[PDB]
C-alpha cells in the first residue's frame, strides 16, 4: 500500500490503479475559525484557540 | 532457447504461470532487471550500505 511499485502493472492491473487513485484524490483536511475568546475564553486542549 | 540460473535465482520452485515470465530472451531479461531492481531497493531500506557493508 505505501510503496506502489511493489504491485504489478501487469499481473495485478486494476489493483494498481485503485492503489494510486488514492493517494492523489483522497480528501485534504482544513481548518477554520470560530468563537469569541474575548468573554469566553478558550478550552482547546492540543490545538491553537 | 534455454537459459541457465545461478545464485540468486536458485528458489525458483512453484509453476511457471505463477511467475508469468515473458516469452522472449529480451524481454525476459528486462522484465527481470526492473523486477530485481524494487526488489534491491526494499533490501537496502532495511540494510543500509554504510553499516552492513562487509
Amino acid at each position: 500500500f505505501m510503496n506502489i511499485q511493489l504491485i504489478s502493472p501487469i499481473d495485478a492491473p486494476i489493483l494498481r490503479q485503485w492503489a494510486e487513485i488514492i493517494h492523489r484524490y483522497w480528501p485534504n483536511p482544513s481548518q477554520i475559525r470560530y468563537g469569541a475568546p474575548n468573554v469566553f475564553g478558550s478550552a482547546n486542549l492540543f490545538t491553537p484557540p | 532457447v534455454a537459459v541457465q540460473l545461478f545464485r540468486p535465482l536458485q528458489g525458483l520452485v512453484l509453476d511457471t504461470q505463477l511467475y508469468g515470465f515473458p516469452g522472449a530472451f529480451d524481454d525476459w531479461e528486462r522484465f527481470m532487471r526492473e523486477k530485481l531492481r524494487v526488489l534491491k531497493y526494499e533490501v537496502l531500506r532495511i540494510y543500509p550500505i554504510s553499516n552492513y557493508s562487509n
